[PDB]
């Protein structure tokens, strides 16, 4: 039962229940142990930065309802400041497939979605999130539908001191004496100092249906953040703050109209941001302001000419306008992309995909793209598929306006991708599901923008930095029935990624060629387990990072070593159903070893810590 | 299923008169770095203060003081400013509570000023306690502007250079630690230094067009000792920010980076042409010259992101010895 626009595409989706476990978990806690995706997280409620497939943040394209949300001026998204409650439906496109729907994705492309409910009549819930640290979490739902209209409300609040105590192995405290002397040295054990932060998440949904095919849909997405910025872990000394505010309106209208045969789909929407930096200290120290003005819009159809044949269209136009002070600058974005799905006989399938993008007032040459797959074998399932594509990445608003540094002559990065996978899904009736895949991908990326300095003593992209990143990526899923009461279900992924710099040496003396790039690490794997029993629930999470380097010259040191980042999580949930209402109680622990470990170099990591939820669900009449 | 690490020390002995490299790391990384090199044996150790002391150094490690036979190292993005055996590397107290300091000058065993940048105050603290004594007061000079450098003694008098986001001159009188005199200098001096010829000698850093402060030609400057009052000035055109002015032991040879490092005689009249070295195609940051033979150690950081390097040439120009250190050297000091 392979759809036809899935065909010859390695992509993964989240599950309701993957989604929908915790009400602290933004996407990248979500992304960290659901998938071999590297997330550089110094914790929770912190700048959180996704590499993948061996390549940097900014080729990792995100799309919120159709819509790119990548900052405009950077080209990278924090993760963390999505929560996951807020996210109904996701996917991950890797590589290839990123074409499909987006453009500049060479890594590849992160897709959210909120699915209308089909919940008829009021209903409400209430979850509180009680934990260690003195962390509060809040999140209130409120929803109705009448057979014609779908309107729901989300509101998510969090906010913590966040000072917990640390164990200092890079900074030792001396016992002085009498004559300002030296007694003896031990490692103290501090608290987190100016991370204190409050978020809040607002999300208005509402859905309009009218049962002649034509479906309508408005949601806005309103985020008030207040987050400080950490202190290292060696930062002794002093009548400090240094906060950055961040306000954001995400809107999107949606209509599709469906027919018999062929559908055709129209958005729009519109993004303000606004951010603010302070630094201030016992005084107007240092300010910044940061406003951008986006306009969405997008038509996309598609057509079918029979159960074999398919054929899509799409055009698609963002504008970003800028305005930072304390600078004037925009671009309108075109892409227009089409394909066409072809399914000779039960077994063979092709799909060519056509893009073309113009970027502001340049023309990036067309992108194809080739997907083919084919079935070995139907004992097992046995499917293996193989795609290919060259794609191209425009440079981000800042390189190319950055009032100091911009050069708004560079080139687009290019990158030729191939790759070859192979699945299978063997399950049996009611006492085991296993189903799993493997693929080896390879890429070549040229002309890759790197910020060097100039003779004349400022910041200017240089492209080169040619890169080669290939490797082998596998999942695996796995269900089994041990009882007429016990469910047992596993979840891997497995992922080997070099980085290689194959670039020419910049200077007579750079250790840096043929050397794996910064804060990738070379393997990575995470593994989930779910344990229920009637009404009891244990879950386990457990993700693995290899070493992650530091230096280009991938240099051996002792002041920046990071070791291989493993980390466990497990969660225990009880679940009460009483006459007005329903109460689920669960309790996660965190760190549950309790390693004092390290993910990013001199940023201090909590121990094991403790989270309470209590989630109430009235059942009206 | 774990982690571990830690430190353990391990022991050090200084074999010779070898020299300090003060490696300043990335900026919001803590990731800064000392190191030592032996000028004879020709070997270098890296990360001296981590082995033998199992904990790191800071952030922004900027200047090194070796006074007697001990050593203060200054972390400037940790308040901290560090006193350490030359012998064996090991700790002997320290100083905390500062705001942002850069640079420390010993009036005497009792009292020595310490430079902060963020602040208009001059610290004054006891070396033998550790404890901070007070401040002298920088006048038509804020918090949004701080900034004070290399200081440099003449009889009772001690001037410094605001260098950040400032185009002064303070002379400081250290009996009454009151400022006494002021000169106006181009945009942002970057370092002072002391010649034979009791000649003050310093470079106006250009700095960072489109500035809020400004932006103009670097310049040069020569300032009279006894009379305080500008003297001599060269202009280095528009381009090219020079920093890092040094001398020689005898005091009588100027060296400085302008891309081309320069070493040009004291009292000359004029920038000779030639380029003592090429600029060949890397980033320079530090320089310094030996007290004791006369050579020339030019500090590279190459491209900000992995191990510098040390390019080692005599007082003729000859490739003498090229080792490798910790990210982004910015200083030396001679034990
Ligand atoms: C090159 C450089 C550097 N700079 Co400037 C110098 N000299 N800087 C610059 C040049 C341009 C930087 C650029 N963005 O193009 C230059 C000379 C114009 C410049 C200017 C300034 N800098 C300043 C200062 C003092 C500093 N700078 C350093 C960071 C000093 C650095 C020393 C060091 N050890 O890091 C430095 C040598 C290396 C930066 C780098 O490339 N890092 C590697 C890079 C790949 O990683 P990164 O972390 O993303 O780097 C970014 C930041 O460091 C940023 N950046 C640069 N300067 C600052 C200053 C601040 C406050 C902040 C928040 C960021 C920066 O530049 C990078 C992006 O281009 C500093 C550590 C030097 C020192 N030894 O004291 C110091 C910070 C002091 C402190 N305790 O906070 C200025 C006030 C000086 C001036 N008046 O020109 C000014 C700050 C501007 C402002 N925001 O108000």
């Amino acid at each position: 039962k392979r759809p036809m626009k899935d065909i010859g595409v390695q992509q993964t989706r989240f599950d309701s229940l993957v989604l929908k476990e915790n009400i602290a978990l933004s996407m990248a806690d979500i992304l960290t142990f659901n998938s071999s995706i590297f997330v550089k997280s110094y914790g929770r409620a912190t700048l959180s930065t996704v590499s993948f497939r061996g390549t940097s943040a900014s080729h990792t394209q995100v799309t919120w309802n159709g819509m790119r949300i990548n900052n405009p001026m950077l080209g990278m998204t924090d993760f963390s400041m999505i929560p996951s409650y807020f996210i109904d439906d996701a996917s991950l496109l890797h590589g290839t497939s990123s074409v499909n729907m987006a453009g500049g994705g060479l890594g590849g492309l992160v897709k959210l979605s909120t699915v209308p409910a089909h919940q008829e009549g009021f209903g409400m819930q209430y979850v509180q999130g009680i934990g260690s640290f003195s962390t509060f979490d809040e999140f209130l739902q409120l929803k109705y539908g009448d057979k014609h209209w779908q309107i729901s409300t989300r509101a998510v609040y969090q906010s913590s001191p966040n000072d917990y105590k640390y164990r200092n192995h890079d900074k030792k405290e001396n016992i002085y004496d009498d004559k300002y002397n030296i007694i003896e040295q031990y490692y103290p054990i501090e608290r987190n100092r100016s991370g204190a932060y409050k978020d809040l998440h607002i999300l208005q949904e509402v859905y309009y249906n009218t049962g002649k095919g034509d479906r309508f849909g408005l949601n806005a997405w309103y985020t008030d953040s207040n987050r400080e910025l950490a202190l290292l872990t060696t930062d002794q000394g002093d009548d400090f703050e240094n906060r950055q505010r961040e306000h954001t309106l995400r809107s999107v209208l949606s209509w599709d109209h469906t027919r018999e045969n062929w559908k055709v789909s129209a958005r729009g929407g519109y993004v303000h941001t606004w951010l603010a930096y302070d630094y201030k200290r016992d005084a107007t120290m240092t300010r910044s302001r940061s406003k951008v003005n986006t306009f969405y819009g997008q038509l996309d159809g598609e057509y079918f000419f029979s159960d074999k044949l398919l054929l899509t269209a799409g055009v698609s136009a963002h504008q970003h306008l800028v305005n930072s002070l304390d600078f004037d600058k925009g671009r309108i974005e075109l892409s227009g992309n089409v394909s066409l799905k072809w399914q000779p006989v039960n077994r063979l399938g092709m799909s060519l995909v056509l893009r073309g993008e113009m970027f502001g007032t340049k023309w990036a040459p067309v992108i194809p793209a080739f997907f083919v797959d084919y079935v070995l074998s139907k004992r097992g399932n046995i499917m293996a598929k193989a795609s290919i594509t060259r794609n191209y990445r425009f440079p981000t608003l800042n390189d190319l306006y950055f009032l100091p540094g911009g050069n708004p002559a560079l080139n687009n990065e290019s990158g030729f991708t191939y790759e070859t996978g192979l699945s299978f899904s063997v399950d049996k009736d009611n006492v085991y599901t296993l189903s799993g895949s493997a693929s080896w991908f390879d890429q070549h990326i040229n002309d890759w923008i790197i910020w060097l300095p100039t003779s004349k003593g400022f910041y200017s992209p240089v492209n080169l930095k040619k890169v080669h990143a290939y490797g082998v990526e596998v999942q695996a899923d796995y269900a089994v029935a041990i009882d007429k009461a016990w469910k047992l279900g596993l979840n891997g992924t497995f992922a080997w990624t070099p980085s290689i710099n194959e670039g020419e040496p910049t200077s007579k003396a750079d250790q840096s060629v043929g050397k794996q790039l910064p804060y990738i690490p070379e393997y990575s794997a995470t593994l989930s387990g779910r344990l229920t029993y009637r009404s009891w629930g244990l879950l386990y999470k457990w993700c693995y990072y290899s070493e992650r380097y530091t230096m280009t010259s991938n240099a051996v040191s002792y002041t920046g070593h990071l070791p291989p980042y493993l980390m466990s999580n497990v969660t225990l949930e009880k679940g009460f159903s009483l006459r007005w209402a329903d109460l689920s109680l669960k309790g996660t622990v965190n760190n549950l070893f309790d390693e004092e470990y390290l993910s990013v170099l001199s940023r201090p990591m909590p121990g094991i810590n403790f989270e309470f939820f209590i989630g109430i669900t009235p059942k009206w009449g | 299923c774990m982690k571990w690490d830690y430190g353990k020390m391990e022991p050090f002995r200084a074999t010779g008169d070898g020299l300090f490299i003060m490696n300043e790391g990335n900026f919001q990384y803590g990731n800064a770095t000392l190191s030592y090199y032996d000028p004879e044996t020709k070997k270098v150790e890296n990360e001296i203060f981590y082995r033998a002391n199992a904990m790191k150094l800071g952030d922004v490690a900027q200047s090194m003081i070796v006074r007697d036979t001990i050593g203060w190292v200054v972390v400037n993005n940790s308040h901290v400013i560090f006193a350490i055996s030359t012998n064996t590397f090991k700790e002997v107290g320290r100083i905390t509570g500062l705001t942002s300091p850069r640079y420390i000058h010993f009036i005497s065993d009792e009292k020595a000023y310490i430079t902060q940048i963020w602040d208009y105050r001059i610290f004054i603290v006891n070396p033998k306690t550790y404890q901070i004594t007070g401040y002298i007061e920088c006048p038509d000079m804020t918090m949004e502007t701080g900034s004070t450098e290399q200081m440099v003694q003449y009889g009772k008098y001690v001037y410094v250079n605001c260098w950040s986001y400032q185009n002064r001159i303070l002379k400081i009188d250290t009996t009454t630690d009151k400022v006494v005199d002021q000169l106006t200098v181009g945009i942002q001096p970057t370092s002072l230094v002391m010649d034979k010829n009791f000649k003050m000698w310093t470079i106006t850093d250009g700095g960072y067009k489109g500035s809020p402060y400004g932006y103009e030609e670097p310049s040069l400057y020569r300032i009279d000792a006894e009379t305080f009052k500008i003297e001599k000035q060269f202009k280095f055109q528009l381009g090219d920010a020079p920093s890092e002015v040094q001398l020689n032991g005898a005091g009588d040879e100027l060296y400085w980076i302008n891309k081309d490092i320069w070493r040009m005689s004291v009292d000359e009249e004029r920038v000779p042409v030639r380029p003592f070295l090429k600029y060949r195609d890397t980033k320079y940051y530090g320089l310094t010259v030996s007290p004791k033979n006369g050579d020339v150690y030019v500090a590279d950081a190459i491209d900000y992101q992995q191990q510098g390097m040390i390019y080692r040439y005599t007082e003729d120009g000859e490739l003498v010895d090229e080792f490798y250190v910790g990210i982004i050297p910015g200083a030396f000091c001679w034990k």
